[PDB]
């Protein structure tokens, strides 16, 4: 489910959230019981967005990044908050990321991405990509994306996952492959075979550009492919963007 | 504001809720 009619999230939006609920959890209708008009809940605190002295090295700014980012908790509420229509203007995009910021709501992997490409648009000598994953587990397909960055010739990652090992990399990886690599790893160790592959262009660090995201500039069947091809189709990537 | 008073009673709510679904969701 997710939340198309902005915020504060719609009567109809809301009582759907809690209906869903009402199934999912085992107790899901003591859960509203308790919550819903409940005068005592807790008062979270709007995280701060992090900005940053031009004295801090870049890899030090994406740590308190990825902090803010997990400050927002990963949304099980099964109601995504924000509506993300991934063929938007950045311009549009970044607009989204901003209400974010300031509505400071539970987010999932593709909220994350645009967060992340929001709160590094300050950072001209780091490189933005998007890295989506198609994998198998159990007869089902499952899709997660990260924003793959590059600093200094070295590959890392910001996002949002249920899994610490699906979402930050610090960007330390000699190679874009080493870097997929060791997602694929992590799949492997929660028992998901990789599928898919697929990697954007570069991302403007003008948050008013009307240009698109490229979400699908280099799509990898790593079976289709095998280990070597898939190496040298991830190298390939890295050049292209290296080049342009 | 009547729109404020209201995001903020539903921002409680979707957190609390967070918390019980993140603590259903941690024991699958």
């Amino acid at each position: 489910f997710v939340n198309r009619g902005g915020l504060p999230v719609d009567e109809a939006t809301w009582e759907r959230m809690w209906k869903h609920v009402a199934k999912i959890h085992p107790d899901g209708e003591k859960v509203a019981q308790r919550i819903r008009g409940a005068t005592d809940l807790p008062k979270i605190p709007i995280p701060s967005v992090p900005t940053f002295q031009p004295s801090t090295p870049v890899p030090e700014r994406l740590e308190a990044v990825q902090r803010y980012i997990r400050e927002l908790q990963y949304n099980h509420t099964g109601t995504q908050f924000f509506e993300i229509k991934k063929s938007r203007p950045l311009t549009g995009l970044m607009d989204l990321a901003k209400e974010m910021t300031k509505e400071a709501l539970p987010i999932k992997a593709l909220e994350a991405v645009i967060l992340g490409i929001y709160l590094t648009n300050s950072m001209p000598t780091l490189e933005r990509f998007p890295i989506s994953f198609k994998t198998y587990f159990s007869g089902n397909y499952f899709r997660h994306i990260v924003l793959g960055v590059n600093f200094a010739g070295r590959y890392g990652a910001l996002g949002m996952s249920r899994r610490e090992d699906l979402m930050y990399k610090p960007p330390a990886f000699r190679t874009l492959s080493e870097l997929v690599l060791d997602f694929e790893a992590a799949y492997g160790r929660c028992w998901h075979v990789l599928k898919k592959v697929k990697l954007g262009q570069s991302v403007s660090h003008d948050p008013h550009s009307v240009e698109q995201i490229e979400w699908k500039h280099s799509v990898l069947d790593v079976e289709r492919l095998g280990r070597d091809d898939f190496r040298k189709e991830l190298e390939r990537h890295a050049r292209d963007m290296r080049l342009k | 504001s009547a729109q404020q008073e209201l995001k903020q009673r539903q921002r409680a709510e979707i957190y609390a809720l967070n918390r019980v679904m993140t603590e259903l969701e941690q024991q699958q």
